[PDB]
């Protein structure tokens, strides 16, 4: 931005010294320089800025289903230990038959 | 029952959860760094060309006024610069994206 702004004051006589489009061959060196040292340059810094935390959005994603099928599995065993138990206790009145 | 229950809800969460990712194909974050690159795209090319284009202003003359190939030395370079400058960039472009 600021050898941009130092390029583009070297203009300012060179832009509004003359009436016309491409003829003036001011405005478009101008439009060069701002367009690619700072329009295109700045939304691809931002569309990696946006990127590396969609990047960590998804691994957390990644993460929340692994957690989830884990728990899941902790839940799935405390109902077999709850049946277990069931069955223990029928084991146990088997003893006492 | 409970067992297979727990099993179920498990099974649930994972459907549930690759569904919602699966049709969030692409998050807003990511649409916004794809917008983000595409337009930076556009402009870097447009830019390409402009200062190509601005360039070819004082080129075409000698190009049109010589015949010739290695003998005029710059309509070669003009059209070299086209294809690299304009062509290839644009193939490179598209493919990326």
């Amino acid at each position: 931005a600021s050898r941009l702004a130092g390029a583009a004051a070297d203009l300012v006589p060179n832009i509004f010294g003359f009436a016309g489009g491409g003829s003036r061959w001011g405005a478009i060196a101008e439009a060069t320089g701002y367009v690619m040292e700072f329009s295109a340059n700045v939304m691809n810094t931002e569309a990696d800025k946006i990127s590396q935390s969609e990047t960590y959005r998804r691994r957390r994603q990644e993460w929340e289903i692994q957690r989830n099928n884990a728990e899941a599995e902790l839940k799935q065993i405390d109902a077999q230990l709850k049946s277990l138990a069931v069955r223990r206790e029928a084991a146990v009145l088997q003893k006492t038959s | 029952k409970t067992v297979l229950e727990k099993s179920k809800a498990g099974a649930q969460s994972r459907f549930d959860s690759y569904g919602k990712l699966y049709d969030e194909n692409i998050n807003a974050g990511e649409n916004q760094a794809m917008t983000l690159r595409a337009s930076a795209a556009g402009l870097t090319t447009a830019v390409q060309a402009s200062r190509l284009a601005g360039a070819a202003a004082d080129l075409v003359p000698n190009i049109f006024g010589f015949a010739g190939g290695g003998s005029r030395w710059g309509a070669i370079a003009e059209a070299t610069g086209y294809v690299m400058e304009f062509s290839a960039n644009v193939m490179n472009t598209e493919a990326d994206k």
